[PDB]
């Protein structure tokens, strides 16, 4: 929490991109914010910047 | 209270607060209208009447000590009499009200 | 020549028709001879009687507007002079709906601007035409004749005005409920929307906050101060140079955020909010309450205060009975009801208030009259600890400001020597 970074626990499949709403360091971020990008195995991934 | 009837135009004189009152009530248009004058001295005119709240607004006018003038919901001249009145209040009752008012 | 300064410094004077009459008359006898017919059949009549009318009419509308500054005056120049602060106006609207329920016969056509009514004798209208499938369903949108903020009930409705063969006017959750305005604003509400504005610009920093804070449910007492300097004045309040300290009691503070949404409405813009040194009373959380962002347009802000530390008092009392029956537990509810303060002209054990044996016996007294009172002592200590010995006890306990003292019928011991 205090650094922002989330993990995902399961391997993204390919093709499929994920969007984060709320606050974060203070800004705000309550439209859908594009952090994520499915490369086909990984699922470690960090926030987007507001 | 002070008493009244129902007619377009009318002036009353009395004697309250230990002070000459004189009274003159008229239709203008829609709204009612008031002039009113102390110990044969003019005080203000063409004061509009609602409902409420008081006749003398600047501060100078309405007391040091003296009393106020306010009616209880908006004036008819075809009402006066019934449902319809005017009251009067001195110094001390003017005060609390006007502190109750904020 | 004839001219009235009718505006004077005092105000604007309004005569009567008859003298105003009566100049326009002496002006044309002047203009033309003063043996002259005026009447209303001849022309110079009827020039009398437009001039007569012109001069009241146009000096009776000057007259209305004579003070417009002063909040008494009202349609459409007082509704501008509320709106340069805040208002609104219009308002007046009614509840237009959609999807409509009709089981009918076939291949028929509704007439528009029927009648609809429903159980509280409310009355509605149709709005479109339209035609019905042989089904027996169709969907129409309705109005109704005020312009009301009305509510329909979900109830079966009835027929006023009755085309052919066309039945059951029905509810239906998926239709769409529009909340209409009903003029909610005419011209008294106005003025009581300026006396509330005015008080609430009136208050200083910490007296809105008490005021404001007092105002939410189950609260019981407030403690507020303000350092205004980097020493200790009334308590450690070097945390910071200047902040502002803040202390809030509650029988259980049933809406978490609703204390922080009263203390949000106040900020001073210059001044933080944390104050103590680690020995005041214990905060609800560490680095922010989590408020509510903005209830119009707003973001994410912070803010902190704190509860007093609760404390539990003992109190010993000696009475001789005399020559009446009275139930030590009822002196206790006495005592125990003077503590929370329902009695009238007597605060309570508020946040911050030192308790006496002398206060105690006041209350009893007030309570019961014609009895004796041989002795009676205080004692405080700790939530949670166990009871103290007799030689804990003291006449008057001094209390620390961001301390809360509670005291319970079974906590104060009787003795009826």
């Amino acid at each position: 929490a205090q650094t922002g970074t989330v993990k995902f626990t399961q391997p993204l499949p390919t093709g499929v991109e994920a969007y984060w709403t709320g606050d974060w360091k203070g800004g705000t971020a309550a439209e859908p914010a594009r952090f994520a990008v499915g490369n086909g195995t990984q699922d470690t991934f960090t926030l987007s910047d507001p | 209270k002070i008493p009244l009837t129902a007619v377009p135009n009318q002036a009353i004189s009395f004697n309250a607060g230990s002070s000459y009152w004189k009274i003159r009530l008229y239709q203008n248009m829609d709204m009612m209208n008031a002039d009113i004058s102390r110990d044969g001295v003019i005080v203000c005119h063409g004061v509009r009447c609602f409902g409420g709240i008081p006749l003398l607004q600047y501060s100078h006018q309405y007391r040091p000590d003296y009393g106020n003038f306010v009616f209880d919901r908006d004036a008819d001249w075809t009402l006066f009499g019934d449902g319809i009145n005017l009251f009067y209040l001195d110094g001390a009752e003017f005060a609390e009200y006007q502190a109750l008012a904020t | 020549m004839a001219n009235y300064n009718y505006i004077v410094d005092t105000g604007v004077i309004v005569a009567d028709t008859a003298d105003v009459l009566s100049d326009v008359e002496a002006e044309f006898r002047a203009a033309l001879g003063a043996n002259i017919n005026l009447a209303a059949s001849t022309p110079q009549g009827s020039l009398v009687a437009a001039e007569a009318i012109a001069r009241s009419s146009v000096m009776r509308n000057e007259a209305r507007i004579a003070n417009t500054i002063n909040p008494n005056v009202s349609f459409g120049t007082f509704l501008d002079a509320i709106c340069a602060l805040m208002g609104i106006e219009r308002g007046s609207d009614l509840s237009t709906f959609g999807y409509g329920v009709q089981v009918t016969g076939r291949s028929q056509t509704r007439i528009s601007t029927g009648s609809r009514v429903q159980t509280p004798a409310g009355a509605i209208f149709t709005v479109m035409s339209d035609v019905t499938i042989p089904a027996g369903g169709v969907a129409t949108i309705d109005i109704k004749s005020q312009e009301y903020g009305n509510i329909p009930l979900p109830v079966g409705n009835l027929i006023i005005i009755d085309g052919t063969i066309g039945w059951s006017g029905a509810k239906v959750i998926a239709s769409t409920r529009v909340d209409p305005g009903s003029r909610q604003m005419s011209d008294a509400e106005l003025k009581n929307a300026r006396v509330n504005r005015l008080a609430i610009q009136g208050r200083n920093s910490t007296m809105a906050i008490k005021a404001y804070v007092s105002a939410v449910p189950n609260v019981t007492s407030v403690n507020v101060i303000e350092n205004n300097t980097g020493a200790v004045q009334v308590v450690n309040g070097v945390s910071f140079t200047l902040p502002y300290a803040v202390w809030v009691c509650v029988a259980g503070n049933p809406d978490k955020q609703a204390v922080a949404d009263a203390l949000w409405a106040a900020h001073n813009g210059g001044t933080p909010w944390d104050y103590g040194a680690t020995n005041n009373g214990v905060p609800v959380d560490g680095p922010n309450g989590v408020p509510v962002r903005d209830p119009a347009s707003g973001r994410k802000y912070v803010v902190k205060w704190t509860t007093p530390i609760m404390y539990d008092g003992y109190v010993n009392v000696t009475v001789q009975q005399g020559s009446s029956s009275v139930a030590p537990e009822a002196i206790q509810n006495a005592v125990v009801n003077y503590a929370q303060g329902k009695v009238e002209g007597e605060e309570g054990l508020v946040v911050g208030a030192s308790l006496s044996a002398f206060e105690v016996a006041g209350a009893i007294a007030r309570e019961i009259p014609g009895i004796y009172i041989k002795l009676c002592q205080v004692a405080c200590v700790a939530a949670g600890s166990p009871a103290p010995a007799p030689g804990d006890f003291t006449s008057e306990y001094v209390m620390s400001a961001f301390g809360q003292a509670t005291i319970s019928v079974g906590n104060v011991r009787v003795t009826f020597v």
